[PDB]
């Protein structure tokens, strides 16, 4: 299977900022990639469209994917409330890495983070499943609205999302 | 610290 590509159209307080696209590593983690893909297309009747990045730490990562509570306490997977760590074949190698947020082992939901740095200390604890293809500059632009404690100065939003290929 | 967690955010 060819690795699928998804896009996020980002908005800052409603104003369009730009598009970020991701390659999803379905050749390593097909279940984890499939969950993110479907949530990006909304094909199950729910997903990332209109959701926010609740926690952004400059020099670290942008966290989003909580489309039910919008604060880190919510979201769900297409398989149910949570699913297992598929594997840890892939590592947090640098900026642009796409990885699953969790609340400890085997609690993957819908929450994810886009790395803006190498996050090696997270290897083996968080399932890496994708990488930014185009629009890393948009991620960099998103980053400036975060803070050391994660709170964002403006509402950073996924205005639209879907699958490109 | 620098974690990415869902619910209980730690240092």
């Amino acid at each position: 299977m060819v690795n699928p590509t998804v896009f996020f159209d980002i908005a800052v307080d409603g104003e369009p900022l730009g598009r970020v696209s991701f390659e999803l590593f379905a050749d390593k983690v097909p279940k984890t990639a499939e969950n993110f893909r479907a949530l990006s297309t909304g094909e199950k009747g729910f997903g990332y469209k209109g959701s926010c990045f609740h926690r952004i730490i400059p020099g670290f990562m942008c966290q989003g994917g909580d489309f039910t509570r919008h604060n880190g306490t919510g979201g769900k997977s297409i398989y149910g409330e949570k699913f297992e760590d598929e594997n840890f074949i892939l590592k947090h190698t640098g900026p642009g890495i796409l990885s699953m947020a969790n609340a400890g082992p085997n609690t993957n939901g819908s929450q994810f983070f886009i790395c803006t740095a190498k996050t090696e200390w997270l290897d083996g604890k968080h399932v890496v499943f994708g990488k930014v293809k185009e629009g890393m500059n948009i991620v960099e632009a998103m980053e400036r609205f975060g803070s050391r404690n994660g709170k964002t100065s403006k509402k950073i939003t996924i205005a639209d999302c879907g699958q490109l290929e | 610290x620098l974690l990415v967690x869902a619910g209980l955010v730690l240092a």
